[PDB]
């Protein structure tokens, strides 16, 4: 049940992103990934708005260049599906999680 | 999460704007990162951003721009330094950090009017 599987890892990348921990973050990030790769295919955008933007803040602090590398295309197709139900509220979130990847 | 922030503000005749921003925090949360991003016209750019206390002053990151204090699931931020270009839809993301889990919420932004 992917909605739970958001919930298991909104709490975990919150614990994560507190305590600073650099390899729960790995897997956990791994799972985000693919968590948020479902997402995008059955266009449950809330939930992958709200789950790379918490993720994105784990990518950036434990620097996983491999994530961020792959959160870097997922933010791209995330900005366009957004952009075509013209949810300006969820582009706004999208973008400003853009914007501290991007150069971060 | 709902974010609420008024309608319309404006800025004083020294361009100090004051809002306050409101979130219906689940129960009660302890790190709470506030963000507010300028939407005008088409253009998105993170005015400032703080991470607070849920009850405390705002220790903003740019320390600039932007003041800010907190009284419980809402906080009031001050801008200053504003002039008339600056004018534009100031929007207010707030995200709950600790404890777990993480939480998102947007407003639908404060237009500013500066002279």
């Amino acid at each position: 049940n992917l909605e739970e599987e958001v919930h298991k890892l909104l709490w975990e990348l919150s614990e994560i992103y507190h305590h600073h921990d650099h390899e729960a973050s790995h897997e956990a990030l791994r799972r985000a990934l693919e968590v948020l790769k479902q997402l995008l295919e059955h266009n449950n955008l809330e939930q992958a708005v709200t789950l790379v933007s918490i993720a994105v803040h784990v990518a950036v602090r434990v620097n996983d260049e491999h994530v961020i590398r792959e959160l870097r295309h997922f933010l791209r197709r995330l900005l366009k599906q957004v952009k075509e139900h013209n949810n300006n509220k969820l582009a706004l979130l999208v973008m400003s999680v853009k914007m501290q990847l991007d150069r971060t | 999460m709902h974010v609420a922030q008024p309608a319309v503000v404006l800025a004083s005749s020294r361009g100090i704007a004051s809002f306050v921003c409101e979130y219906a925090s689940p129960g009660k949360a302890t790190e709470v990162r506030v963000t507010v991003l300028r939407q005008a016209d088409s253009q998105v750019t993170e005015v400032c951003a703080a991470t607070y206390m849920m009850g405390n002053e705002l220790t903003f990151l740019d320390d600039s721009i932007c003041t800010g204090t907190s009284s419980g699931n809402q906080v009031n931020l001050t801008i200053q330094g504003l002039r008339a270009m600056d004018t534009g839809l100031y929007i207010c993301k707030v995200e709950l950090m600790y404890p777990p889990p993480y939480y998102l919420g947007i407003g639908n932004g404060t237009q500013i009017y500066v002279i």
